[PDB]
């Protein structure tokens, strides 16, 4: 079990880890929190009480370093930094700890919910799709755009996701016209999964790391990338038999887990009609259609 | 965007430009099989593409056998179109190439769009005008030409005869618009106008009579009593 300090908490902030979140009062004292299970990646955020815009965070892998948060009262955030000298670290902490100022991250036992919407997450991929490679960590936030959303301005603050367009000639094959447009398999198979992504393991893996942004900072280039992804493998003919149950599990557990009252502006209609009424895997996804029609039976 | 009633005139600017419209390109008689089932039978028919600017018409005949072994034909018939409209723009000299496509269903955005990536700069879009488009196999020789296929074809015409010697574009676009509105409402009726007088007569390379300026009046006049009349029947006004 790992750890992450906070230096202090000046300003009143909601904080996140993974699917937790506590309320911290302005200079309450709060040293960080403690027991994070090793060998998932994780996600630390915030929500000022001030300034209930801009939800920001950072992605980290506690096997990759000595993580902890400070304020900045400059640039008027909680910021990550990590900490080099080892030994430093472990008694900056056994100190917090043995004065019992950190919260425990807080698993039940039974609870396989951040296992399963992590599972091909894999923290040297989010690095390059958040690129700034000083750190081990990646920042994230509400208002970032994506490479597709900046061609339709700032590169160095983008999520570079895999590009995906289905009017496209990546997504077309000269004389397939026709063909590659209604059954998408073509790009899915050849494209993306054996060119781009080189298996399915990183495909998902993109795919629930997109989900996690939209949830955690509706970030809405996000939440369209997750749709997209979605909607590449619903509108395709043929698809592995492994991804299609390992979709069905993904999906159900991210619709599991979404807050009631977001399903307005996270879920897109259109693509989940299709997915699950219309296109050619409408059969496939019985948890995750089980799930949507108990829980949000009115968007469909 | 969209081209309707207020960015009319852009038709006629100097821009070229395309409409299409595929009502005509797949083609049934709806009849009973022996067992009392009801079957298909498909006729040739048409890609209708016009430049409402200049009235040439690349009219692309479509050959039954197009449709031999093939399923979900009406869903087929705009991928073809699709098809055939990128040929011919590919066919065509970089200047004569359109600077936009107005397609008179919506249905054939897509279809279009993907056949037509390799031209990024040329602008498909739609229209909210109800456009009588379907009405050109009423024109007899359009039709007899297309009937009579045995092949793949494609036949040039245009639409205007010689109207633009006398008039503009514009004016030449409405009165299109309203012989084909007038035909589509009461076939009968619209032919029975236009050839009423024996003495008025079509030139073999032409499509309409040979009107002078005071006659078409007469018979642009005829043509609308036609379209209302036929709306308050149907509509009971
Ligand atoms: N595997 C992944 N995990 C997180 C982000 C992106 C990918 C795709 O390579």
């Amino acid at each position: 079990m790992n750890t992450v300090p906070f230096t202090s908490a000046p300003i009143e902030v909601t904080i996140g880890i993974d699917q937790y979140s506590f309320n911290v009062k302005e200079n309450q004292p709060f040293h960080g929190i403690k027991d994070i299970p090793i060998g998932h990646v994780h996600v630390i955020h915030f929500q000022h009480a001030d300034n209930s815009s801009m939800r920001y965070g950072y992605w980290f892998d506690c096997r990759m370093g000595n993580f902890y948060i400070q304020y900045d009262p400059k640039d008027g955030l909680y910021k990550m930094m990590e900490e080099r000298d080892g030994a430093k670290f472990e008694n900056i902490v056994h100190n917090f700890k043995e004065r019992q100022m950190m919260v425990s991250y807080p698993k039940i036992d039974e609870d396989d919910t951040w296992y399963n919407l992590t599972e091909f997450v894999q923290m040297d991929k989010i690095r390059k799709i958040v690129r700034k490679d000083e750190n081990q960590f990646s920042y994230v936030d509400s208002s970032m755009t994506t490479v597709q959303e900046n061609e339709l301005s700032d590169p160095a603050h983008s999520l570079n996701y895999t590009v995906i367009n289905f009017k496209s000639r990546e997504a077309i094959r000269p004389g397939h016209e026709m063909e590659d447009f209604l059954d998408k398999s073509y790009y899915l198979n050849t494209v993306m999964l054996q060119g781009i992504f080189k298996n399915s393991s990183n495909y998902f893996g993109e795919l629930q790391f997109a989900f996690l942004n939209a949830m955690f900072f509706g970030n809405y280039g996000s939440s369209l990338q997750w749709h997209a992804m979605i909607e590449l493998i619903c509108s395709s003919a043929t698809v592995p038999k492994h991804m299609l149950d390992k979709l069905d599990e993904i999906l159900y557990y991210q619709i599991k887990t979404l807050p009631e009252q977001y399903s307005d502006i996270l879920l897109n209609e259109r693509v989940w009609n299709i997915c699950l009424y219309s296109s050619f895997q409408k059969n496939s996804l019985h948890n995750t259609e089980k799930i949507m029609e108990n829980k949000y039976p009115e968007l469909l | 965007g969209a081209m309707n009633s207020s960015n009319y005139a852009e038709l006629f600017n100097n821009d070229i430009k395309l409409f299409v419209d595929d009502t005509n390109v797949y083609r049934v008689t709806v009849h009973k099989t022996f067992e009392g089932n009801v079957a298909t039978k498909a006729i040739n028919g048409c890609i209708f593409t016009l430049n409402p600017k200049t009235g040439h018409l690349f009219l692309k005949i479509i050959h039954t056998s197009v449709w031999a072994g093939q399923k979900r034909l009406s869903q087929l018939a705009k991928w073809k179109t699709a098809e055939e409209v990128s040929a011919l723009v590919r066919s065509l000299p970089k200047e004569e190439q359109p600077k936009q496509i107005i397609v008179t269903r919506k249905a054939m955005l897509d279809p279009l769009e993907v056949h037509m990536l390799d031209f990024p700069n040329i602008a498909i879009r739609p229209t909210e005008l109800r456009l009588p488009f379907s009405a050109a196999m009423s024109i007899d020789k359009l039709s007899d030409v297309v009937m009579k296929a045995t092949e793949p074809q494609m036949v040039l015409f245009n639409i205007y005869d010689d109207w633009l010697d006398r008039i503009s574009s514009y004016t030449a676009f409405s009165r299109l618009t309203l012989l084909l509105r007038a035909l589509k409402t009461n076939e009968e009726s619209a032919k029975m106008i236009l050839l009423s007088d024996p003495t008025i007569t079509i030139k073999s390379y032409h499509l309409w009579p040979s009107f002078t300026d005071e006659q078409w009046i007469t018979i642009e006049s005829q043509m609308r009593d036609l379209i209302l009349t036929e709306y308050g029947r149907k509509y009971n006004v």
